[PDB]
Order: structure tokens, then C-alpha cells, then sequence
């Protein structure tokens, strides 16, 4: 009965052991503005859930404080990986045949436990935001579309970054918005 | 290449 | 082939030719584009009375940029979308001439720079929401029956990207964060 | 559908991208010629390449009152790979969509809004008009460049109610004097 | 081969039988037309049917001193069942008649001839079209996919390599409009 | 070789 | 639909 | 979900 | 080797 | 019933 709005946010710029990976400054302008920009939308959303990767965390603190009370949740599924071997085939980038195994594993684990219709329990459309990886949200797109996952690469993601995805209670899915960064300053809009 | 519609099984 | 082809699909604004709101989305999708700091070789524009309008407004932002009409980049039914809807059944002749023209349109203006293309180009392609879906699905080899898979806001930008190698990113879709929450629309 | 279409494909005039001398009187001629047939043509659709918009003008000239509109579906190129055989293939790949589309857009049976007969005049380029006549008399299309057509040619196609396809004339230009015929 | 074939196959006038009299002005209108072209024409290879042979006539006042010949090849008939839609005996027999006129008439130079020929064959419609669909190797069974009006003039060129090229189809430009017929 | 009557859909 | 360079037999 | 290098021909 | 009754299409 | 030496893709 109810409409699922999933709003998944790249983590902002950050510094390239994963403690020790924190969000630039300029990632902390980011993930100011997309805080901004989130709690300017007028939505009351359900819950901001994060990967548990030093970055997202940082995103989500900082994203937290213009949605208060809004319920934080961390997972280990939505940390960044490998999800399938990339094609075509990019050659600066090449994980080992391990990490496609146990990343696409979690990742999947993922999208099918995250991305689906609403329970038939559910009162009213849900809000929700997923603040993780480029990766993971790539991949979540390909698969919540039924376009050939093998193609995530083919889609890029600025830091900071709105994903729009719309699951209507049919099973219908709709991508409203991809790598949303309008509300950033031009001069502050990166990739990596 | 085609739509399935019982892709998360509900 | 060394340059890289920037495509900028911009929507056309909400219409009845446009509305009220809609010339204020044009208003705001130009002033975002000329911020971007970037130096724009063309815009190509559907030939459509609304996409005339929204270049129109746009253009005023960017003063001499070379502007051009296009009937390729005219609304229409690309292909029959998968998963049906049935709120919106065209005709067999309507897919049969449409498709031909909008993939005629995805040929002759998504591709890899010409071998003479010295500098990196951006271009502003106004049409319409069907033709920029599908025109997405088919850079990304993607299923073009999926191009209703996609929704995209009134006078929202998309960013495509296409390397020299023949390689495309989609580096955004349906971009509409500069306009006011209040002045955005499908419809 | 009930009325019959009557498509009058010119090619344009000769040129060098401007009309010669000779390509402007060959445009003349063609006017004339279109104009004396005692027909009231509905409308005149052309390309937008420089040659076809300065053939239209002249033609124009003599079809006074007569709706004129642009198209870069009928501008020039390479529809098919012609058999039997040189440009390269992504010239094939961007002009045959482009020039199909044309095709399906533009030859059809009358729609069920046409009530009376319509005269059309479409002035194009070789290629264009000769892959259109191909498809139109669903000969093989690869064949294109089994016809050809000198410049201010008038080529009648009639396409009846029930979709039937007739090719009343190719490549006319017998209205010109023998002395200013070209084909390039 | 060395030469190019230019072949002028020329549609009889308007007819009752005999040509009528705006029959008799198409013809003359043809003759004047292909006098002006120009060139100097090797044969006038023309039916033995009553209106091929008053055409004929007509057009050579023009061209005197150009060769005459009648052939029984290329008397009207029907060639084949069209597509899209006679008894079957005359597609047989006309099919086959016509198809010898096709291969006598239309092919690349001998090897012998060593300049380019022009060579007009005045014949009917039925011919003419099957004749145009044969040298463009398009399907026979579209010939009547075209139309040709009475005394027009249709340009075959074949190339010593045995390409076709159709120049002109169904030509009367040189005509008044109101002196255009079909039947 | 044999004409499709529905070339142009329309039919 | 293959053009037949040998139609009239006279290559 | 292979991709076609050549989908432009221009490679 | 079978004669036809048809041949001259007027059977 | 064969075991698979590289089942967890390490060898
Ligand atoms: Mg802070
Ligand atoms: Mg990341
Ligand atoms: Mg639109
Ligand atoms: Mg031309
Ligand atoms: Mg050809
Ligand atoms: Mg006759
Ligand atoms: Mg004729």
C-alpha cells in the first residue's frame, strides 16, 4: 500500500588504514550542504541508515545535525566493495578475484535486504536515506532497475551526492534523480 | 532484457 | 579521437507552451548552467513550441553560445517500455516512426569526439523527457525498453560524459538540486 | 484515408556551399515547370542544407502562397551501403537512421484527417530521394544507387488510400534545355 | 567491353489501332525532344505494333538518317502476375517473349564496339517497366509498382562492367502539361 | 519480392 | 538481394 | 550486459 | 519423367 | 562429489 522514497547519498570527499580515512574539508562543506539541502526538501524521514566506513560516518554525523531525530543506523553491508567485475573492463582499477567474490556476496546481501517493495505492514510512504559508497550505490541502481549490473561503471557519482529511487508498492521501480549535486557550489562539486 | 515483476519476491 | 564530449539533456520546462513556473525552472536551469563555469560550443534544441521557449530563457544566460533547431530531438514514443503501463498505449505507427527518429537523434549526436575535435566540448541538448531517457538507456547500452524505468523533473539537467575510447559515465540524471524544493515538477 | 498523396521530390539545383549560376536557372526551370502543372501544391518541405533552402527559395518564387517548411531529416547522406559498391561506416550509421526516419515520417498513406488529395513537393538531395524511392516501391534498398537523378529532377511518387505505391516519374528534367542538365 | 550503352526506351503515343491525334503531337513532341538532345543516335529498335511503328515513324522525321528496326520481341504483353495485385497462359507466353526482349536489348557493349552508343527503343508500357525492373535487378513482380505516360522517354545507361543506372523514368517534361496522357 | 500491405502501418 | 555482376553473361 | 566498443563505430 | 497435362496452361 | 581446491578463491 505504501511508497518507498530511498535517498542514497555518496560519503563527501575524504582523505585517500580506514580510521584514519576521514572526510576533507571540503568533504565537510559537502556533507553541510547536503544536510542542507535534505532538510530543505521538507520530508520527515524514517530513518538514515549508513555504512560503517569512517567516511559514511562522518557524512552521516554532520548530515544528522540539520535532520534531528531522525533514527541512525549502521551497517556493515553497505560498506564500499567490489560487487561484480566491471564492463567493459577498467584497467587503472582491478580488484583480485577474492574481492568480486566476498564483496558481491555483501553487497547483494544489500541491495535484496534494503531495496524492495514496502511490507505489507507499512502505515504510510517511508523517507529514507542510505548514506554509503559509490560503489554500492552504483550497484544498487543497476540491480533496483534490472539493468545489467556488470555495468555499474558506466554510471559516476559526485561526493555528497542525492540518488533518487522510487519503489511503488507494485514492485514498480523509478530513478527520480542520479548524482544529485545542483545545491552544491560548482567550485565544490568532486568525484573523488 | 525483460522486466521480471517478482524481482524482491513480494 | 583525444576529446572528451560533455552532453548536457536538459528537459524542458513544465507547460500547459510553458507555464508560469515552468519560464521560472528555465530561469533556474540557466542560471545554474552559466554558474558552472564552463565554456558551451552548442545548443541543440528540439523543435517543440515548449523546448523553443525553454531555450528561449535559457539562451538569455548564455549569450553567444551557437543555438540549433533539431526535429530529431522532437517528443515522441521511442519503443514500447518494459514493464508495461497501461495508462499510456501509442499506436504501432507512433513507435515505428518515432524510434527511427529518436534513435537517429541518439546516433548523430551521442558519440565519441571526431578525430579533427581538438579541445573538450559541452553541449546543451533542450528536449524532452522520452527522448532523453531512452537517449540514456542506449549511451549506457542498456535495455532501451527501460527508458520509463527513469523519471526526470521539469527543466533538470542530465550529465552524460563520453571518452575518447568510446567509454560513457552517466554522471548525473534528472539534476534539479538548484531549483527551490517548492518549484520542482514532473508534469 | 480516403484521399490520395502526390509527392513531388526535387533534387537541389547544382552547386559548388551555394547554387552556381546554372544551379539557380536549373531551380527556375523546376519552378516553372511545377507551377504550370495546373496543380495547387498544400506545401513545400525541404531540407536545410544551404543548396536545397536556395533551390526552395526559387522555387518558392513561382509557387506564391505556398507553406514552406525546414527539415534536417532530408538533409544529404549515405543511406545504405550501396551493392554493387566509399565512405566510412559511421557515415552509414548516423545517415541511414536519420534518412529512415525521414522516410517513415513522410511516406505513408494519407491520414485519416486527409480528406482530399494532397500535392506535396519535397526538394532533397540524390541520396535521399533515390533510398526514399527505393523503400517506397519496397525494392531492395540496397539498390539506392541503381537510380540516379540530375539536379532539379522532379520525381512524382503517388501513394493511394489503400497504401499502394506508384512511380509516375524518376528523375524528370526534360522541361530543362538539354544544355543546362547536370547531374553534379 | 569498353563502351557504354545509353538506351532511350520510348513509350507509343496515345492511340485509338492507330494514334490519335494527340497522339500523333506526343510523338512529335518526343522526336523534337530527342533531336535536341544532341546526340547521334546508333538505332531505332522499335515493336511491330501498329502504334510502335506510327511513333516510330514520327520520331524518325526527326532523326533521319538513324537505323530502323522492328522486332516482334517487343510487342505489349504481360510479363508476369504482379505484386501486389490475364490467364496464365499469357503471363507464360508474354513472360517469356518479353524476358528474350529484356536479354537481346539489354546488356553491356560488345567488346567490339568501341564508342559509346545511343539507342532508342520505342516499345509499350508493360515492357518498358518490366524491362526497367529486370536491368535493375528489382523484383519483376513490381512492374507495375511504375507508371509511364504515352511518348515519354525512360535512360537506361549500362556500363561496360555491367552496372545499370536509371536515369530518367516516365519523362515528358518536354510536353505541355496538358498534352500528358497515360491512356 | 511481395508487397508488405502494411508498410506504413496505417492499414 | 545481391547484385549479380554476371547477369547478361558478358563479363 | 557485454559492451559493444564499437557501438558509435568509431573505433 | 512424368508427363505434365498442363504444359501449354490450359488444362 | 569433488572438492573444489579454489573454493574460496586462495589458491
Ligand atoms: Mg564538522
Ligand atoms: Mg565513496
Ligand atoms: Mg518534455
Ligand atoms: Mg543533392
Ligand atoms: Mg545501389
Ligand atoms: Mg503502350
Ligand atoms: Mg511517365
Amino acid at each position: 500500500k505504501a511508497t518507498r522514497h530511498i535517498f542514497l547519498i555518496r560519503a563527501s570527499q575524504y582523505h585517500v588504514l580506514e580510521k584514519d580515512r576521514t572526510l576533507t574539508p571540503l568533504g565537510r562543506e559537502q556533507a553541510e550542504l547536503t544536510g542542507l539541502r535534505l532538510a530543505s526538501l521538507g520530508l520527515k524521514f524514517n530513518k538514515i541508515v549508513h555504512s560503517s566506513m569512517t567516511r559514511a560516518i562522518e557524512t552521516t554525523d554532520i548530515i544528522s545535525r540539520h535532520l534531528p531525530g531522525v533514527c541512525k543506523v549502521s551497517t556493515d553491508l553497505l560498506r564500499e566493495g567490489a560487487p561484480i567485475e566491471p564492463d567493459p573492463p577498467v584497467s587503472h582499477w582491478k580488484p583480485e578475484a577474492v574481492q568480486y567474490y566476498e564483496d558481491g556476496a555483501r553487497i547483494e546481501a544489500a541491495f535484496r535486504n534494503y531495496i524492495h517493495r514496502a511490507d505489507a505492514r507499512q502505515e504510510e510512504d517511508s523517507y529514507e536515506i542510505f548514506i554509503c559508497h559509490a560503489n554500492v550505490i552504483r550497484y544498487i541502481v543497476c540491480r533496483a532497475l534490472q539493468f545489467p549490473p556488470e555495468g555499474w561503471l558506466r554510471l559516476s557519482l559526485n561526493n555528497g551526492s542525492i540518488t533518487h529511487l522510487v519503489i511503488r508498492p507494485n514492485g514498480r521501480v523509478a530513478l527520480r534523480t542520479l548524482g544529485d549535486t545542483g545545491f552544491m557550489p560548482p567550485d565544490k562539486i568532486t568525484r573523488s | 532484457g525483460v522486466w521480471d515483476p517478482n524481482w524482491d519476491r513480494r
